[PDB]
DNA sequence: TGCGAAATTCCATGACA
DNA sequence: ATTGTCATGGAATTTCGCA
DNA sequence: TGCGAAATTCCATGACA
DNA sequence: ATTGTCATGGAATTTCGCA
């Protein structure tokens, strides 16, 4: 059997709705299944249109063999199916109410949802400007299983912005208080 | 006058050959030379004579002497001619150079991706979806290119486009020409905030940005072909062209910019499947050796009449946008430091220190 | 399909080497080659495959094959690749040439003064006394130049200036580029009325008018020097520059344009007095031999990858003013007649007969 | 003694006043003393200004060593003397009421005055347009004394417009009648 | 161990405002 | 304080297929 | 019959929209 | 049915002045 490789499978899903930040409400999360590399695209809706518009930017850099997602409406539409067929992308869906990904991807999506919350508190409407630095952190996060960051696995080099001093990823007692009020 | 007085009575004077009959006629010292009888003017009058002959049409060495030789003769006439050519300010700043620049340097390819970005703007272009320019970002190591349509070659459009790009990785160095978008204080702040060193080409020398300039040619060439017979709606083609060029083989490298960046093709047509049985760690190991063994060109042979800069030499900088009927060169300046055989620092015509390419320099003639 | 059927059972087919194991897998004929397992597509599918690989980025020969070689193999792949490159209209009209033009011709200097005039316009210039352009008339034999300030590069301004000039002598031929002032029917009538043959340069090729073009450089260069530090009031300097250049020695000829025209200097500074004892008839006799013994350059060596035109060859004419993102070359055309190794007649892209320089031509690639 | 050469001496004089032709009334006649070559310049007045303006055009082509003329006001002015001194041109005047030129120049000026009259009749206000062709005729007129035309003596070549069939230079009986009426 | 042809490499040419 | 680049297609050279 | 230096010739370089 | 040109100044080469 062929060893798992980058671009073999992209896991996509929507995070939201979120507080409005410069007119955007959702975040399309794309994770490479092998490297754990993450792309974050802000959208205004969890729609096929917004998904195609954001994946057209990603698929102008690299095209995955397979795109995996849940049975969300934006992904099971006939428009999105034609979009994937036009690019030779096989669509693969998890069973409804049974989200299936991978251990690496599950933990990666966990880190994303937690890391988004830690920086949402205090500035819940300024996360659009922070999406660039969030991707850098996620893609330069040391993976304990593979002993390499997603950046190193994707490019085969060390990054010019290593993230040794990482955050707690847990809400401090003060951030926890200023969140229940929101 | 006293020097010429001894010559008429037969006494020898150094520089005047003895085997000629120096006589006087109509109050002027003359000599019977093979070309004919020429007037020998006194030493005190020779500077004005060379000046009058040169000022007729501001001619060079031989065309000035041929005028003087029609009437006069004296020891080492060209020495006095060249002395005036080097003191004529109008000639020094208007005449073209006749010495080519030294052979171009082929700087080492960046060892790693994201070590150095080359960025530049293309435009203006036909209005497409309200966009006129294209920000082109080329990774020096891989050639992998990102394209960003903008409405202006502005710092704001550069920052907004590079913020999206730097979401994937931060580069060590960003190289660019000295356009307004890249030299603004706002852009320097944006790069310092992210730990990016801004490297700037010498002014008015797009060869220094040749990495991204050469990619601009392929972008426009592909855009032209896709727009044959159609209206120039190039906005929707920028993602197509970006993906197409990033996956295009370089015949001399035997790899595509995508392959040099990722070490494996994505789900694009005709994807290479050679490393399908290898693991990712074995793939990256093969990729790291490929990145080091890439072909690298060498400095070409120097042309037979090239010039190389020397510290202290009088050189003149080419005028950037010379107005009509205005000189093409600035007044002479001194080479302060020779950074490489193609780049120097000069004491500018305004008094500043200017780092310029020798392509925009000429050696001041006649020392 | 039938051709590939015999190959699977071990039968030999010309073009397919026997020492390879041709098998079937997943319904596709494959082969175990040193580079890896490649799919052998049927003959009926190979044209579409080459087209898809080429259309990715409209790449040339090697960059297209490297795409196909990642998946497929068949006898003489490049032959099918080159076959599509020669049929891709977008590539033929957009790609640059890689063959230089043949070495330039050095046409014989006109034997006599007024045998051929080279005329051209300089401008627009800074407004001086309401004048913007300069009509430059250069006698091909002597280099003697006449300057005429005009308000526009018009036929009327050309006729009015040449009527004054032709008061001194009528030329056999007047050579000019194909600008509007010289190609108008009014200018042709003016020349026919005076028995003057109008010779026209090939379009968009100022080298053909190189005689007067090179004089334009000296005119502007002298005007620039005289205007250093002053406002560009060049109207009153045109007589000065005309007189100065006409009496300027050519270092290679050893004569001034005035001398080649008159055989004796006038009352200008540093006038040559060598023929002062000769008579006018003896002077003209010496002048006639000087006009014949003048140095004449020869055709330079051809570059190592030049091309010469052949009757019937497919060539493409350079687009004059190519719009943004539009091809730089016209569709292929046929060489009708080869006037000289640098000038040909082609069946134009509009259907007409066009006389063009090979500098504005490229040979259509892939025959 | 040095043989006579072109540009050694220019003979200048004014012909006029004439009927107005495009605003010009006079003709400045310049004849080279050696070749007989003739330049014709139309002026609006026999003034130093008009003379300098026309001789500046000629002296931008060739400068004579000497300019000869009669004691006309335009030539004996201090302005014209300074103009000649600035160009190294020696001025030389004939004695008042004793016009002195040369046999070749005298006969040349005769041909000019006669040739102008022959074409003035019938079109007395259209001679400005004819000055170019008049110079060609004068400068391609065969000289019996030297057996060469002024063009051949100045350039050392034959002209592309030889004038073999020359005019009568005498007024026909009909041109003579249409002139006394004017 | 050498042949003819195909495949590969070479590299001058030109255009990136 | 910085530096040319590389797709292109005929030609030159090497390699392949076979004996 | 040859030397050193001056004089001449050579010619690559670049710009004429 | 038409075609490059030539001023320029260091370098290469020749010539000159003298013995
Ligand atoms: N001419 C440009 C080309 C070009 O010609 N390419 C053609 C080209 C030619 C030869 C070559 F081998 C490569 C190449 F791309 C270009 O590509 N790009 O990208 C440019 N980009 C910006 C500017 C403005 C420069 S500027 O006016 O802003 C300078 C202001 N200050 C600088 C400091 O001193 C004071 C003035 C020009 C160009
Ligand atoms: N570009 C010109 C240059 C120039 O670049 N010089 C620079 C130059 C470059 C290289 C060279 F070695 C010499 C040289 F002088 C020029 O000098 N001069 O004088 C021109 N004069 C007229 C026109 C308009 C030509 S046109 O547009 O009128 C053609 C209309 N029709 C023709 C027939 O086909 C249909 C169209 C251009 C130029
Ligand atoms: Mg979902
Ligand atoms: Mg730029
Ligand atoms: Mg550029
Ligand atoms: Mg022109
Ligand atoms: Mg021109
Ligand atoms: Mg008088
Ligand atoms: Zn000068
Ligand atoms: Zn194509």
């Amino acid at each position: 059997d062929r060893p798992q490789k980058p671009f073999d499978k992209f896991f996509i899903d929507y995070i939201g709705p979120l507080p409005p930040s410069q007119g955007y409400l959702y975040v399309l999360v794309v994770v490479d299944g092998m490297t754990g590399f993450t792309w974050l695209y802000p959208t205004k809706a969890p729609s096929t249109s917004a998904t195609v518009k954001s994946l057209n930017v990603l698929t102008s850099i690299a095209i995955p063999k397979v795109i995996h997602s849940d049975q969300g409406a934006a992904f099971t539409s006939s428009t999105f199916a034609e979009w994937a067929k036009e690019r030779g992308i096989h669509l693969e869906f998890s069973t409804p109410y049974h989200p299936q990904s991978s251990g690496k991807v599950e933990r990666k999506n966990s880190d994303i949802k937690r890391l988004l919350t830690k920086l949402l508190v205090g500035r819940p409407t300024k996360w659009y400007d922070l999406l660039p630095v969030v991707q850098l952190a996620l893609n330069n996060t040391y993976s304990p299983v593979l002993k390499y960051t997603p950046h190193q696995l994707l490019f085969g080099i060390d990054s010019n912005t290593p993230f040794a001093n990482q955050d707690t990823l847990d809400l401090t007692r003060e951030e926890e208080l200023s969140l229940l009020q929101e | 006058d006293a020097e010429l007085d001894q010559l008429l009575q037969g006494h020898y004077i150094k520089g005047y050959p003895k085997q000629y009959t120096y006589f006087l006629e109509d109050g002027k010292v003359k000599v019977s030379r093979p070309e004919g009888v020429k007037i020998i003017p006194p030493q005190s009058d020779r500077q004005k004579i060379v000046l009058q002959a040169h000022n007729l049409a501001h001619t060079g060495r031989e065309a000035t002497l041929l005028k003087i030789a029609n009437l006069y003769w004296w020891p080492n006439m060209r020495k006095d001619v060249v002395k005036q050519l080097g003191r004529c300010q109008q000639c020094l700043i208007t005449n073209a150079s006749n010495k080519a620049s030294g052979p171009i340097l082929r700087p080492d390819r960046p060892q790693k991706p994201f070590d150095k970005f080359f960025i530049d703007y293309i435009g203006p272009l036909p209005p497409s979806q309200g966009y006129l320019y294209v920000l082109v970002v080329v990774d020096g190591m891989t050639g992998f290119t990102w394209l960003y349509p903008t409405k202006a070659p502005s710092t704001s459009a550069t920052v907004k486009s590079l913020n999206v790009l730097t979401s994937i990785a931060i580069p060590k160095v960003i190289h660019s020409d000295q356009g307004a978008a890249f030299t603004s204080s706002t852009f320097a702040e944006w790069a310092k905030e992210r730990g990016i060193h801004l490297e700037f080409s010498t002014p008015y020398h797009p060869q220094s940005s040749g990495k991204v300039e050469r990619k601009n040619s392929d972008i426009k060439r592909l855009l032209t072909k896709l727009l044959v017979g159609r209206p120039t709606k190039w906005y929707d083609l920028l993602p197509v062209v970006q993906l197409a060029l990033n996956n295009t083989y370089s015949p001399v490298l035997k790899y595509t910019p995508h392959q040099l960046l990722f070490g494996i093709d994505s789900n694009t047509p005709f994807a290479n499947q050679d490393t399908l049985d290898l693991t990712r760690e074995e793939e990256l190991s093969l990729l790291q050796e490929i990145r080091t063994s890439l072909y690298h060109p060498s400095t070409p042979p120097a042309s037979s009449r090239s010039w190389s800069p020397v510290v202290g030499q009088l050189v003149q900088e080419r005028v950037a946008r010379p107005a009509s009927l205005r000189p093409r060169w600035h007044k002479p300046s001194t080479v302060l430091k020779v950074l490489n055989p193609r780049t120097v620092v000069i004491l500018d015509h305004l008094g500043n220190n200017r780092t310029v390419s020798i392509d925009n320099l000429k050696p001041t003639s006649h020392q």
